[PDB]
């Protein structure tokens, strides 16, 4: 057997070794010539070979939810009630559960979109000359769009950002592209800027139309693609923005396609992204230092956020953002009109598409412990052999309930519990599982260190005999 | 293997000055042998030009390895006056950097400059050219080199083609370049040898084209934003000992990156591989050396930026290296190996360098530089060594810089180069740069001793009754013990010193009675230090062993265990180059043999 193959000395290397493997606080059957090793076993031996039931230490693991909140349903509409309140969408939100090396512990979880969620909205778009067409018609419906999202929730606040390319020497300068438009008579037709936010997210609609109408624009870069760095500073850092912590909402308005880390060293730059705001009065300051995020870099923080960025892209540059998609998860792509008027209706489809979707992650999972998915999803569509982590085309108020499978494995971090937290992306709330091993028997508490039986203290006496210390083997620690 | 990680032999570089940023061998196992290191933001010495850098040569060979610059060009002349006007006189040279792609090989180097910018002609602009320093015939004359400085200089035409971003001298004298921002930033690979170049230089003239030229296509409209250029190496996988050029493509392909391999005397598409996944940045490193041991050189090619999903489903920021084995028809398939990566965000593959035979078993050796791994993100440099089916994924030597965290990243292996042998024992050295604060490592190869050691006992029993031998005196039972021990080990000096310990009874716990002892000695253990001719005969000592008196000890079952072991003199003096032979990781340094008691 293999916990005879372990080798034990102490409880532990016998609970690490496996989990059927088992102790006896008796000591009796094991023979004096034999070594520590022939006690750990498998339950079916041990009872075999005489020992008593109460004698072995076998403890398994259970499921314990501490924090438990009943679910919003309060009626609204067909009677009268109070709308405004505070939110819970998951049911279990802090549960102890312990853990033995290869006991696969099971536990089960619910969750439902709360109806009348607040969110927040954020536009991201390039005030490049190809967007001239555009932003003579988004500024007229800022408004339009506080009127059209009045379905979606009671409020909710919604804010502007502007960025163009980089003043990185290879990135910044025109052809000479001979057209000298006479844009505005105030000289406001300022040089690119790497990124600036003007409006923050704020409910009063009248802001957007009396802030944006004094929105400029940049002209006629070659290929300017500068938007991540943007994407970045807005996702991470939200004081300075304002980001509440509701389902929140990001909206990239692009045209022909974007730039990844690496870029800047054709300028000269070479340091990754911080990861850190850098937004003096408004505007990003540290650009020419540091260099663009990574694709990636740009989804650990996004995830880490639970930012939902949604991609206004042209006609012609649709399927790199298309491949996009599919690499950052929880993100929509959408086909924008030529002349930016479908953005109403672009936002509220977008919502739409990513509402349904529920996406679960982890979060710094420890050596030993993996964890597996499976989903019971709407009516139908519960599919697990093909990994199950998320979930869609559910109706407003649904209920689904994922269920999440612990199984430990050979553990050394015997430091009590470690904390790890389970949330599905876009969602504040989650579910942080306190998971304990056992790397210690309950007769282990009761061993008497230095205790005669161990060659007159040359040993810990416990469990039914003695575990010896460093330099000393034998049955009772007698040799050195 | 075997590198010599304790001794680092740093150079150094003027603070606030980005240092090694290109480090290259220079007239290799010769005289006069030296190490290039670029320095792209130093200070150069013309007062009109701020960040111009120069690269240092460094005449290694001492303890202290201190070094001076070279001076390619510290002049005003050729800038000034272009038509002959003090107003608008000039676009400005200073903050071009000078280190970033310097190499060179036999006597004629080159050491290109990204990010040069210049007017041209017709209206002012800011077109980012890019111009390479060519030198030739020890440092004799000056050459200047910027074959994207054309008429038709344009952000359409070849303006932005900044020129110089990657090069290397091919091995019949070609040097072969990489802009790549030409031509809307699609790139362009532009190659000539030094005879066209010499004979077709002119001075007065800014704009002077090369007569005997190489050059890539314009391509269409749907090919923007490609960057053909990024990376550019020399191979041989046209069958025929012609070199052919690799060239990756870091954007291309909608973002997924491809690199191309081209026709030796004619630039052409040939054979050109695609990345797998969006973003990758396939093609930020491409190398290409015979990997295989069949003669016929492969493709390495590293994507820094990754996904490798794991058992927690978070993305990571892991690069993989690409193989691609090349076959006696010449095409190379979908990829043969990945040696992917193991830190959070170590751009894994962002240099990619070849080795030639560190073990020297015929196998080339690679390395492979993570900027940012390892623990406090300060950079690693692996090895992974050359297998007859491939490189092994154990990375053998993990090299690790020896300072402390700062709060800059040191960028170690941001820049390597090794192959050919510097210190001339045969045995080639890695060098690797840290343009973090000042830090440029030139390592060294230790050789190899590839020993055997062969333990003998005659009679395999003992006698009690069979006391042969006299002990002061009094007959003893006593069986002979002989071991032999031969090594071999090339560019060794001709003795190589063991230490060579024999151990009696060994199993034997400590205050146990020792059963077998030297006759000679009285004892259980022999030490003893011994001179071995490389690539000699073995070498023999002969000793007789006798066991002790049947009243001094109670054991006659357990055999007498002796054990032979030896590794190298700690003592020994260093080659001439400081190093210290190691021994050969095959090389079974404890040999057991038992003897019994009939
Ligand atoms: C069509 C459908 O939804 N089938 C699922 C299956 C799943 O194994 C089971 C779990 O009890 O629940 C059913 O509803
Ligand atoms: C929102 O929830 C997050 C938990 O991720 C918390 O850090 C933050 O303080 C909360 N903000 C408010 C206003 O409750
Ligand atoms: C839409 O943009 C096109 C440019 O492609 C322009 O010709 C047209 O007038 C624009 N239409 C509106 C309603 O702005
Ligand atoms: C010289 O170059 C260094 C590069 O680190 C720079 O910091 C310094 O300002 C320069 N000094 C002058 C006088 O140009
Ligand atoms: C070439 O230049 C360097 C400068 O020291 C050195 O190798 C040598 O002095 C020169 N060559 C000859 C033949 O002097
Ligand atoms: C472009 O690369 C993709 C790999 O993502 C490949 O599927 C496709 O065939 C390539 N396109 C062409 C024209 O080779
Ligand atoms: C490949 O290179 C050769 C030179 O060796 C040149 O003639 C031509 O470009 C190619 N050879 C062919 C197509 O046979
Ligand atoms: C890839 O190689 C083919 C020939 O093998 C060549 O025609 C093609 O142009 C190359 N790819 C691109 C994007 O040019």
């Amino acid at each position: 057997n293999r916990c005879l193959k372990a080798n034990a000395k102490s409880c532990g290397e016998c609970i690490q070794a496996g989990p059927n493997c088992g102790w006896c606080t008796n000591t009796t059957f094991l023979q004096e010539g034999m070594p520590t090793s022939a006690r750990c076993d498998d339950l079916e031996a041990l009872k075999k070979k005489g020992c008593h039931p109460s004698d072995i230490e076998n403890p398994r693991g259970s499921q314990t939810i501490k924090k438990n909140k009943n679910v919003t349903n309060r009626s609204k509409g067909m009677a009268e009630k109070l709308r405004p309140e505070d939110i819970t969408q998951i049911q279990p939100q802090q549960l102890l559960l312990k853990l033995r090396s290869g006991e696969p512990q099971k536990f089960t979880l619910k969750f439902k979109r709360a109806e009348d969620y607040p969110i927040d909205l954020y536009y991201l778009m390039d005030l490049s000359y190809s967007m001239k067409d555009d932003l003579e018609n988004v500024k007229s419906l800022g408004t339009d769009l506080m009127n059209e999202m009045r379905r979606i929730t009671s409020d909710f606040r919604i804010g502007f950002g502007s960025f163009v390319e980089k003043t990185v020497m290879p990135y910044i300068s025109t052809t000479p592209a001979k057209l000298r438009n006479p844009c505005t008579s105030e000289q406001n037709c300022t040089s690119p800027f790497s990124y600036k936010n003007v409006l923050s997210l704020t409910d009063r609609g009248e802001f957007f139309n009396e802030l944006v109408g004094q929105q400029r624009i940049s002209g006629n870069l070659d290929s300017p693609e500068g938007g991540f760095d943007a994407i970045m500073q807005v996702a991470v850092c939200g004081s300075l923005i304002g980001w509440r912590n509701v389902t929140r909402l990001l909206v990239f308005s692009t045209d022909a396609g974007f730039h990844f880390a690496g870029d800047g060293k054709l300028g000269g730059i070479v340091l990754p992204n911080d990861g850190q705001c850098h937004l003096e009065n408004n505007v990003y300051t540290m650009s020419h230092y540091y260099d663009y995020p990574s694709a990636i870099h740009l989804v650990q923080k996004l995830s880490e956020n639970n930012i939902q960025t949604i991609f206004a892209v042209t006609e012609e540059f649709q399927p790199v953002y298309k491949e996009l998609k599919n690499l950052i998860p929880k993100s929509a792509v959408g086909t924008l009109s030529g002349n930016s008027s479908n953005v109403i209706q672009l936002i509220i489809d977008a919502y739409n598409s990513l509402s349904s979707e529920v996406i679960l992650e982890n979060s710094k999972l420890p050596d030993g412990v993996t964890i597996n998915y499976k989903s019971y999803c709407k009516n139908g569509v519960n599919g697990t052999g093909e990994n199950g982590r998320k979930c869609s085309n559910i109706s407003i108020g649904d209920e689904v309930q994922f269920e999440i499978s612990i199984t430990a494995n050979k553990c050394p971090n015997k430091e009590s519990e470690n904390q790890l937290k389970l949330n599905p992306l876009g969602f504040t709330e989650e579910v942080e599982v306190v998971l304990q091993f056992i790397c210690k028997c309950n007769c282990q508490s009761h061993g008497i260190p230095a205790s005669p039986k161990c060659h007159e203290g040359n040993g810990t006496f416990e469990c039914g005999a003695c575990r010896c210390n460093e330099g000393r083997v034998g049955r009772h620690c007698e040799c050195s | 293997f075997n590198l010599d990680a304790e001794a680092p032999a740093v150079l150094s570089g003027p603070p606030g000055s980005l240092f090694g940023f290109s480090v290259e061998f220079y007239r290799p196992g010769r005289d006069g042998v030296s190490v290039l290191v670029g320095a792209p933001k130093a200070n150069t010495s013309q007062p009109g030009v701020l960040q111009g850098g120069a690269v240092y040569v460094c005449p290694w060979g001492t303890s202290p390895i201190q070094c001076s610059t070279i001076q390619f060009d510290s002049k005003g002349s050729r800038i000034l006056e272009s038509s002959l006007y003090s107003e608008e006189p000039v676009e400005y040279k200073s903050l071009q950097w000078f280190g970033a792609t310097v190499r060179a090989h036999g006597s004629s180097i080159l050491a290109c400059a990204p990010l040069y910018s210049w007017r041209t002609e017709k209206d002012p602009q800011n077109d980012p050219v890019g111009t390479c320093y060519l030198s030739t015939e020890n440092f004799t004359r000056i050459l200047e080199y910027a074959p994207c400085r054309s008429d038709f200089g344009s952000a359409a035409g070849q303006g932005y083609c900044q020129g110089g971003f990657s090069a290397e001298f091919t091995k019949t004298g070609r040097v072969v370049l990489g802009g790549p921002g030409s031509y809307f930033w699609q790139g362009q690979i532009l190659s000539a040898t030094q005879e066209q170049i010499s004979e077709s230089y002119y001075p007065q003239y800014l704009i002077n084209p090369v007569q005997g030229q190489l050059q890539t296509r314009q391509a269409s409209s749907v090919y923007d934003d490609s960057y053909l250029g990024y990376s550019v190496a020399v191979g041989e996988f046209s069958g025929d000992d012609t070199e052919d050029f690799v060239a990756g493509v870091p954007k291309g392909n909608l973002t997924y990156g491809y690199v191309t391999v081209l026709n030796g005397s004619d630039i052409h598409s040939l054979y050109n591989v695609s990345g797998e996944q969006m973003a990758s940045y396939f093609g930020y490193a491409v190398a290409a050396t015979d990997t295989n041991g069949d003669g016929l050189d492969d493709l390495l090619v590293g994507a820094p930026l990754l996904m490798e999903r794991t058992a927690d489903g978070r993305p990571q920021e892991v690069g993989r290296v690409y193989i691609y084995l090349q076959h006696p028809e010449g095409i190379e398939p979908t990829p043969s190996l990945t040696l992917t990566g193991q830190d959070e965000f170590g751009r894994f593959g962002s240099s990619l360098t070849p080795l030639g035979d560190l073990d020297q078993d015929g196998y080339n050796d690679v390395a492979i530089g993570a900027p940012f791994g390892g623990e406090a993100q300060q950079g690693v440099v692996f090895i992974f060594p050359g297998g007859p089916g491939g490189l092994n994924t154990k990375p053998s030597q993990v090299l690790q810089p020896l300072w402390a965290a700062g709060h800059t990243p040191d960028f170690f292996g941001s820049a390597l180069r090794g192959g050919r042998d510097l210190d001339g024992n045969g045995y080639p050295d890695l060098i690797v740069g840290s343009f973090g604060v000042d830090k440029a490592l030139v390592y060294r190869g230790r050789p190899i001793i590839s020993a055997s050691a062969s333990l003998t006992i005659f009679p395999s029993m003992f006698n009690p009754e069979e006391r042969s031998c006299s002990l002061e005196g009094n007959p003893v039972s006593c069986i002979n013990l002989s071991f032999c021990l031969n090594a071999s080990g090339k560019h060794v000096p001709n003795s190589i010193g063991f230490e060579v310990e024999l151990q009696l009874d060994w199993q034997k716990q400590k205050g146990g009675v020792r059963r077998a002892l030297f006759l000679a000695s009285k004892q259980a253990t022999l030490t003893q230090t011994l001179l071995i001719q490389n690539g000699a005969r073995e070498d023999c000592r002969e000793m007789k062993i006798y066991l002790r008196n049947e009243s001094e000890f109670r054991d006659k079952l357990s055999p007498i265990h002796i054990a032979l072991n030896f590794s190298l003199d700690p003592k020994a003096p260093m080659d001439s180059h400081g190093l210290r032979p190691v021994l050969h990781y095959q090389s079974k340094s404890r040999i057991e043999d038992k003897a019994q008691i009939l």
